[PDB]
């Protein structure tokens, strides 16, 4: 699909058997999801942006489907205000910026 | 307002 | 152009006669630059990011050339970790996300 930027580019994702809305974020290196009790081993991590750092849990090799396009990689889980799809998954679904 |  | 996302979507902008590098960021409502002088009136504003909220200076109707494409609009200046071009100017240059 093509997503214009008049509005926040919110799309449906499927992760861990849950359907969610998530923001396609070309500014994010990583994918950060709202607090959710995923099974699996994790490692603690800190990620930053405007306003500073939040503590998150890093899960590896998590299948995530984004608008029907499959992807699998690292997802960070913690108190983000919004589910964020970062470049690690955006590259797997073939996502580009175009102008 | 919101910037990620 | 078409910009893939295996690397950070960093581009050169011109603003206030000066060249800077900035991240094309679909996850940002607004355009936030690191500390710098801009001409004209500003008003204090607060914005939110992943780590919490910050205080910025808001400059309206600022011309910004982004990868050769002209925008004129709001530029926020404050303690962001990287210069970001948000949707307010991305839309002006006709930027979409495509996959």
């Amino acid at each position: 699909p093509q997503i214009t930027l008049w509005k926040r580019p919110l799309v449906t994702i499927r992760i861990g058997g849950q359907l969610k809305e998530a923001l396609l974020d070309t500014g994010a290196d990583d994918t950060v999801l709202e607090e959710m009790n995923l099974p699996g081993k994790w490692k603690p991590k800190m990620i930053g942006g405007i306003g500073g750092f939040i503590k998150v849990r890093q899960y590896d090799q998590i299948p995530v489907e984004i608008c029907g396009h499959k992807a699998i990689g690292t997802v960070l889980v913690g108190p983000t205000p919004v589910n964020i799809i970062g470049r690690n998954l955006l590259t797997q679904i073939g996502c580009t910026l175009n102008f | 307002s919101q910037n990620y």
